[PDB]
Formats: structure tokens, C-alpha cells, sequence
């Protein structure tokens, strides 16, 4: 309500009356308090609003002294009984004042004010006129709330989040403020940590009085930019600003202490002594200065500048551990449930700590969990509507809702979603069910939460050319992602010894391109999850094949930026026809013992044990024999079908026996493949197709047939 | 019409937006239904009003992508 | 990467490119500002039309947009 200085004239007024044995309090008494100091720096006796707007101080100061004498002398215990109305009415008035000056705070002003305009000299021995103008122009002349926010007071007003863990950077802030050189602490880190709130929780512990007196009476105050720049106007009137409030903070006031959030704001432009300078200037003068920066910004003015190092203390802040951050949550639960009236349990604020690590490389771990807790909330907040944040449930689909991680999605159809990928991937992906569980043990691992965190699933197709291996990754893509095209398949054999920033290596800074790893690294940061596909790895430089490892294990990815993904939640599959030499003996359709040992005894020769030791299994996929691709005959009909555009005439599909078995005997070799197959129907079927198209005579429905071999039918509709 | 009865319904207005949403609304899709009947083919001729070209999938659309990509086989001319 | 603090500030939303069905339905709400701004009437295969074209012939430029070229440069051509 009051400011200190308003609080001080008014308890003069009361305790100069107790100390002159004066029973109730009159307007006399707070004139005492204006004349209690011979100080000329005291507003309310010397430079007066009396004596610099139109009368002599000592007019008013005999006009005082006068009535204090003439009030006579009582019993102590009634010496100052009450302000009465009298100056209930003066302190009201003073409030009215604030709101008429729209001041936040009582000023010393507003009492000279409220009692010289209720007031007049009460005897014939002095007399002057309330002039209220001159008094006015007089206070507003004179005397941070103008530039910075007193976090102080809104700390005392509440206002403020608590913190946890960092006490120990507060108490460092309050022993490097304690000090009578470097006053100034910093606080420097990455974005996130905590801060901000470090700054919060000096100003509780001023609040609180956990601090030593020196600093214990501290105001802290949030300075510049817009104080610094928005107030701007022209050269110099930065330092005015500037030297404004750096002298206030000089004196008189115990001691206020600034605090600079992003100090980057000042080191002038290239220096230049473009104002920023003024503080270090002056910093030898105790000036309590708290600062921050994010380290890399610490980086780029620390490099620059060197003479702030010698005003400030680094304080590097530390990240707190996933416990930690749980406290935290807890410590700002009720914030939280206030925020939107809703509760949460504390199980909600612990798994979000966790899985928030696992789910966020790019947030410290308070604002991972920050932002599954307020997000959770504002979540449920909408939910209002019906709601509660739930640990599992709440958590695991705003997170999934956001990032999507289907792993937290923990379907109720878990059935089609997962457990039967056998059937659906077998029915996509003819052939064996073997190469299918590869990916679907991997995925079920990563739903399940039981996929190690530090091996992105991964596995080697091994086959021959028209296998299908490609097709299980995109079919996968398909299933998994609900887009075949998801993927990201990679040209690793298109790869010599440039292989850098095209491939996921990246581009190094200072080199042309800041840009990098689009195809790979790029957008494996884009994408919260995904699937990544290697085509030949084989015939990939062994470089690339070694740079692989990084995440083939730990599923960590770093750029030539520097910057890391890590991809530990996507699925990474290689091709290689590598051992098709020894597939190619036809000893089983899925090769058999020995065999199979030949085809990754390939592998075992070729590449280095190290890339091989880091795939989650090694798999040989079956030759799709012709018995087998009876099924994708048939399905791939269906599917080409469906992919002619709007589906407006279209195909009965009556391949008869006979079309079945060209296309299986024709389009088809062990040695080729599956893929002739498609060749093949393309090459007749849809050719053949294309001509009755061509013609522009289709009117509606086509046929498949054959002439004994393949060929289509023509309809009686047309020529 | 829809835009005003919409800002009705917005304004807690309702009673005003039905006055729109009944029967002014579905009468000016009625009038545009007329209308397109007075467009439609006539014996004598493939479309009463010539002019519209009905902005036709092939021959204005197609042949539009065409006009910018190239792409021949969106020509679908009689020229096979 | 050169920001880190905007960065932290706010939600990255990844906006996906509408399917080719989406993006018909787009064109669809969008028939009528075509018809009424042109001056001309269109088929609503050629909204269907727009949409696969441009997914077969302009991938530097993603469907909503691409089917919109076509179809105001149709009507254009059109209405010209
Ligand atoms: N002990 C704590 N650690 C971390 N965050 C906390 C703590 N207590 C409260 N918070 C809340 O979490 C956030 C910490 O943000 P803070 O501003 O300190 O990050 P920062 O280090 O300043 O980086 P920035 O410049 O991106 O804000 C604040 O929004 C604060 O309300
Ligand atoms: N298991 C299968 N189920 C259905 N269709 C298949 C299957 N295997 C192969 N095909 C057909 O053959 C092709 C799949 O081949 P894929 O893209 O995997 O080539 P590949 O096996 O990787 O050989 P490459 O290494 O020369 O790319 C598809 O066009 C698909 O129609």
C-alpha cells in the first residue's frame, strides 16, 4: 500500500507525537514528521515543496514548531492515542491521490499533499496558501519503477513460482552478492534449467529473510529493454536512463539490486561503448547486480567483451536430475491445480519427469516436464468440459497427441494394433512370417516400453533382388505410420568418399552450407519417430558403414553442426543382396542350416563385425517361390486397380487359371524375383488395357482374360 | 446470406439467423437449382447457355495442367 | 539452431500435407468463391481432377495450393 518512505513520515508523525507527549494525533503532528530532520535532503523539511515552489521552509517550520509547543505536555501512555479521522482522512486521502497520480505505492509525496490540502496554519502567526500546484510541480520533479519491475514487492504479493535444487546456486548468487568487489553474480547455462527461477528464488529468500542484512533489505528489481531501448529515442538518452538509475541505486535506499535476465541486451553493438558501458563504469561502486545468459550467448559476449568478467561471477547452474525435476513438479502441483482447477496425481507429475527425458532431447528436463504437466492440464482444462490428469493416460497422449510416439498410444485395439501384424503385414507381405516378427518384435518392444532406450531397433534383410525387402520396410511404414512413403529408404551404396552432408553426416561450419543431412539428419529431427531404410549397404563405402554405428548402438545421431537427434525410438532397417550367392542355391525356400550360414558368412566377411554386432538380428527373408506369389498376384491386381485414380470403369479381374499361372510362370524366377511380375502385368495386361483406353471405347467395367495368352476383353458397348 | 445468419448465430442473435436459415437460405439454393435448369441442355443445343464451359475436368483441367507441365498424356487427344 | 530461446517458446506443430481425398473436400469448400469470383461454373470431377493432378505433376508444390492453380487458372482460362 505504502512505500518505505511514506511508512517512515507517517510513523515520524506517530512517534514524534509519543516522543512530545501529545495525546491525539492532529495535522501538526505529520507537519512534524515533514520538519523531524535538519537533513536538507529530506523533501518534507529543506528541499521542500514549500521552499522551492512559493514559501520560506521556515515560515511552515515556526508555523510547526509553534503549535508542537503550544499542544501541552501528557501522560506518556496516551502520547499519541490515535489518528482519528484526522489523519485516517489525510492517509485515505493520500490513497485517493495514488489513484488520481495512478501510483502503485503511497508516496512520502502523496502525504505532503493529502495533509497540505486538508491543512492551514491553525494561528494568526503564520499564514500561507496550500498552493497544491506549486507542491505538485515541486514532487514531480523530484526522484526505477519508471524502467524495472520491483520483483520484490510481487514476490511479497506472491506472484512467484518456489523452486527446488537450485538453492544452492541462491545461496551462491547471495555469497558472491555478499562480496565487496565482484558484487555481481551471473547465472549461466542452457535455456530451461531453471533461471529464471534462481532470480524467483532470490527474491524468496529477500521475502523470506534468509538472507544476511546486507542484502536481506535488497529490492530486486527486472531491468531494461524495454526501459533501455523502448524509452529511446536518440543518442545518449540511454546513459541518461541508464545513469538515472544507477545513481538511485547509489544511495540512500539500503541497497537495490538489479537483475539482468539476458544480458546479451547491453554490450553496446560491436561495443562501441554504445551505452552498455556505463554500467562496468560505474560497477565498482558495490551497484548489487544479478545477471544471466544462456551459456552459448555467455559464449558470444564473453568472447567479445572481457570487462563484465571483471564486474560478474559465472555461476554455471546445473540441470536437475529426473528426482529433482520431480520435486519440482511437486512443489508447483498446486500452482498447477489452481491454474486450471483440476488435480493431478503425483504419480502424473513422476512419470512426466521420466518419460519426458525419454521423450525430449531438446528440453532440459524442467521444461520437459513442465510442459507435460502444463500441457496435461490445459489439456484437461479443455476436458473440464466432462476432468483430471491421469499419470498414464493424460500424460501418455498429450505427449503422443504432440510428438506422436505411438508407443505411448497403448491402443485398446491392441489386437489389429500389434498383435496380429503376422496376419496384416502377411497378408501385405507374402512370405515368411519370420521377417515379419523381426518388425513386429520391435515394435511391440518399443509399445510395451521394453525396447532398450539405447538401441534403436534395427535389423538386416538379407535376399535376392525382388525379394521384397524394400516392400516389408514401406509395408511396415504403411502399418506402423499409416503412410508407406513415411520412410526415409537411403542410396548408402550411392556413396564413395564425399558421402558427407547428403548423407547423414552432415556439413561442417565455415564450409558453404548450413544445411545439412536434409534427406537423413534433417528430417530424422523433424520427425518425433520414424523409419529408416538402407539400400545396399553393401556397396556402401565402408566410412559411412563405420559412421553408421553411432546409431546402429546407442541410436545417438550428431550433425556437423554439432546438434544430436538421437533417433533411439525409430526402427532402421538394411538391405543386402550381399548373400545371394549362397541364397541363390535354393537350399529351401528359407534357407536351411549351413546355408544360411554361408549367406551370412558373406556378411561376416564383408562387413566389419562392428557394424554387425550392432544390428538387433540378421535376417534372411525366403525366396518368394512361385507358390507364394500366387497370393501377391492377385493382391497386386487389386492394388493396381485401386491406385487408377477415381475408380470409374475398372476391372472385373477374371485372370481365370490361366492368366494366374502366365503371370506366375511368366513374370516370375528364382533368380529375378518377384519383381518381372510386375513387369509382366504391366507389360500385357495393362498395355493390353491401355489400348482399349487409348481408343477411348471403354464405357464402363473391363475384363481380364485370356486367348489360347494373356488378353483383355472389349465390351458390346463399344468399338 | 449464410455469412449473416452465421453472424446471428455468433451474436446469440438465433432467432435472427432463422430467419435466414429457413427458408431464405434454401430459397436462394432453390433459385440457384432454377437456374441451372435454365442452363441445362435444350433440345436444340448441347447446354442452353454456350458459354459456360462448365470448367471440365479433361478438356479445361487436364489440358490446364498440361498448358503448364507439358505432360502430353493429360492431352488425351484424338491424335493416338 | 541460431535462436534457442523462440525455439523453447512455442509448440512445433509439423503440418502434413492434406491427402489428395482432403484435399478434393478442399476444393469443394472452395467451388463456390471459384464459381462466384469467375464467373463460372465448374464440374465437380474437375475439383477430383485438380487434386490427382497435382499430386502427379506438381511435387515442389504441395496439393492444397497445386490443385488451387489449377482450378483458378482453369477458371481463369475460362472466364477469358
Ligand atoms: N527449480 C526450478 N527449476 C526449473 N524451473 C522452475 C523451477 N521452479 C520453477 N520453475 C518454472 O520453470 C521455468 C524455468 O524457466 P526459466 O526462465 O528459469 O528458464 P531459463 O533458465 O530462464 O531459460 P529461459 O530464458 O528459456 O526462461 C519457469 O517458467 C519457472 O516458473
Ligand atoms: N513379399 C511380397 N509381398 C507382396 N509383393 C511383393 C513381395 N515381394 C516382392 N513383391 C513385389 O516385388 C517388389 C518388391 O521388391 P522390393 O522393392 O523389396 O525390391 P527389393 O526386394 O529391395 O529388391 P531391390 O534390392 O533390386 O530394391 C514389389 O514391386 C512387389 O510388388
Amino acid at each position: 500500500q505504502f512505500t518505505e518512505r511514506a511508512l517512515t513520515i507517517l510513523t515520524l508523525a506517530q512517534k514524534l507525537a509519543s516522543d512530545h507527549q501529545h495525546p491525539q494525533l492532529q495535522p501538526i503532528h505529520i507537519l512534524a514528521a515533514f520538519i523531524e530532520t535538519p537533513e536538507d535532503g529530506s523533501v518534507p523539511y529543506l528541499q521542500n515543496l514549500i521552499e522551492k515552489g512559493r514559501y520560506d521552509y521556515d515560515l511552515f517550520k515556526k508555523v510547526v514548531n509553534r503549535n508542537l509547543v503550544r499542544i501541552p505536555q501528557q501522560q506518556p501512555a496516551p502520547a499519541e492515542i490515535t489518528p482519528s479521522y484526522a489523519l485516517g482522512k489525510v492517509l485515505q486521502d493520500a490513497a485517493k491521490i495514488q489513484k488520481q497520480q495512478k501510483d502503485s505505492f503511497i508516496a512520502q509525496d502523496h502525504i505532503l499533499f493529502a495533509l497540505f490540502n486538508d491543512s492551514s496554519i491553525q494561528q494568526i502567526f503564520k499564514e500561507a496558501q496550500v498552493d497544491i500546484e506549486a507542491i505538485k510541480q515541486q514532487a514531480l520533479e523530484l526522484r526505477l519503477s519508471k524502467y524495472a519491475i520491483d520483483m520484490t514487492e510481487q514476490a511479497r504479493q506472491g506472484k512467484l513460482d518456489p523452486v527446488i535444487g537450485r538453492e544452492e546456486e541462491i545461496r551462491s548468487t547471495i555469497r558472491v552478492l555478499a562480496r565487496r568487489i565482484k558484487s555481481n553474480p551471473c547465472l549461466i547455462g542452457e535455456p530451461g534449467i531453471g533461471k529464471t527461477a534462481i532470480i524467483e528464488g532470490v527474491a524468496q529468500r529477500i521475502i523470506d529473510d534468509d538472507v544476511p542484512t546486507i542484502l536481506q533489505g535488497a529490492k530486486l528489481f527486472s531491468l531494461d529493454l524495454a526501459a533501455l531501448t523502448a524509452g529511446a529515442k536518440y543518442k545518449g538518452d540511454f546513459e541518461e536512463r541508464f545513469k538515472g538509475v544507477l545513481k538511485e541505486i547509489e544511495e540512500s535506499k539500503t541497497l537495490i539490486v538489479l537483475f539482468i535476465d539476458e544480458i546479451h541486451m547491453l554490450m553496446g553493438n560491436g561495443k562501441d561503448d554504445a551505452a552498455n558501458i556505463l554500467k562496468p563504469a560505474l560497477s565498482r561502486g558495490q551497484l548489487k547486480v544479478i545477471g544471466a545468459t544462456t551459456n552459448n550467448e555467455y559464449r558470444s559476449i564473453v568472447e567479445k567483451d572481457g570487462a563484465f568478467e571483471r564486474r560478474f561471477q559465472k555461476i554455471e547452474v546445473a540441470e536437475p536430475s529426473v528426482r529433482q525435476t520431480v520435486a519440482i513438479l511437486r512443489g508447483l502441483q498446486p500452482k498447477y491445480e489452481i491454474h486450471h482447477g483440476v488435480r493431478i496425481l503425483d504419480s502424473a507429475l513422476v512419470t512426466a519427469a521420466q518419460l519426458a527425458k525419454r521423450y525430449l532431447p531438446y528440453r532440459r528436463l524442467p521444461d520437459s516436464a513442465l510442459d507435460l504437466v502444463d500441457i496435461s492440464c490445459a489439456g484437461v482444462a479443455v476436458a473440464r468440459d466432462s476432468q483430471n490428469v491421469v499419470d498414464s493416460d493424460t500424460i501418455s497422449e498429450t505427449a503422443a497427441r504432440l510428438t506422436g510416439i505411438p508407443v505411448k498410444k497403448l491402443s485398446e485395439s491392441e489386437n489389429e494394433k500389434l498383435i496380429h501384424m503376422e496376419r496384416d503385414l502377411s497378408s501385405e507381405v507374402v512370405g515368411q512370417m519370420d521377417a515379419i516378427k523381426a518388425v513386429s518384435n520391435a515394435v511391440r518392444l518399443s509399445r510395451s516400453g521394453l525396447a532398450n532406450p539405447r538401441q534403436p531397433a534395427s535389423f538386416l534383410f538379407l535376399g535376392l533382388s525382388g525379394s521384397g525387402k524394400t516392400e516389408l520396410a514401406k509395408k511396415v511404414a504403411g502399418f506402423l505410420f499409416n503412410d508407406e512413403d513415411m520412410m526415409i529408404r537411403v542410396d548408402c551404396s550411392e556413396l564413395s568418399e564425399k558421402y558427407a552432408v547428403s548423407k547423414l553426416l552432415g556439413t561442417t561450419a565455415g564450409y558453404v552450407g548450413y544445411d545439412e543431412g536434409g534427406f537423413l539428419t534433417n528430417q530424422l529431427q523433424y520427425k518425433p519417430y520414424s523409419v529408416l531404410l538402407f539400400d545396399e549397404v553393401e556397396k556402401a563405402h565402408p566410412d559411412v558403414l563405420t559412421v553408421m554405428l553411432q546409431m546402429l548402438d546407442d541410436g545417438r545421431i550428431t550433425s556437423g553442426q554439432g546438434k544430436t537427434i538421437d533417433c533411439s525410438n525409430c526402427i532402421v532397417i538394411m538391405t543386402s543382396n550381399l548373400g545371394a550367392e549362397f541364397i541363390n542355391s535354393q537350399q529351401g525356400s528359407k534357407i536351411q542350416e549351413s546355408t544360411k550360414n554361408l549367406v551370412m558368412g558373406a556378411v561376416r566377411q564383408h562387413f566389419r563385425p562392428e557394424f554387425l554386432n550392432r544390428i538387433s538380428s540378421i535376417v534372411i527373408f525366403n525366396k518368394l517361390s512361385r507358390k507364394a506369389i500366387h497370393k501377391i498376384v492377385d493382391i497386386r491386381l487389386k492394388e493396381i486397380e485401386e491406385r487408377f485414380e477415381q475408380n470409374d470403369k475398372h476391372y472385373k479381374l477374371n485372370l481365370t487359371q490361366e492368366a494366374k499361372d502366365f503371370l506366375a510362370k511368366y513374370g516370375y524366377s528364382d533368380d529375378m524375383g518377384a519383381r518381372p511380375l510386375n513387369r509382366l502385368i504391366q507389360n500385357e495386361i495393362l498395355n493390353k488395357l491401355a489400348l482399349r483406353i487409348l481408343k477411348n471405347e471403354i464405357k464402363d467395367k473391363e475384363t481380364v482374360n485370356v486367348v489360347l495368352e494373356e488378353c483383355l476383353e472389349v465390351l458390346p458397348n463399344h468399338e | 446470406l449464410e455469412n449473416k445468419a452465421l453472424d446471428a448465430e455468433r451474436r446469440y442473435d438465433t432467432a435472427t439467423a432463422a430467419d435466414l436459415r429457413y427458408f431464405a437460405i434454401p430459397d436462394i439454393k432453390k433459385q440457384i437449382e432454377k437456374l441451372e435448369d435454365q442452363v441445362a441442355e435444350e433440345e436444340r443445343r448441347a447446354g442452353a447457355n454456350s458459354m459456360i464451359q462448365n470448367v471440365v475436368d479433361s478438356d479445361t483441367i487436364s489440358e490446364t495442367a498440361a498448358r503448364l507441365t507439358g505432360i502430353p498424356v493429360k492431352k488425351l487427344s484424338e491424335s493416338e
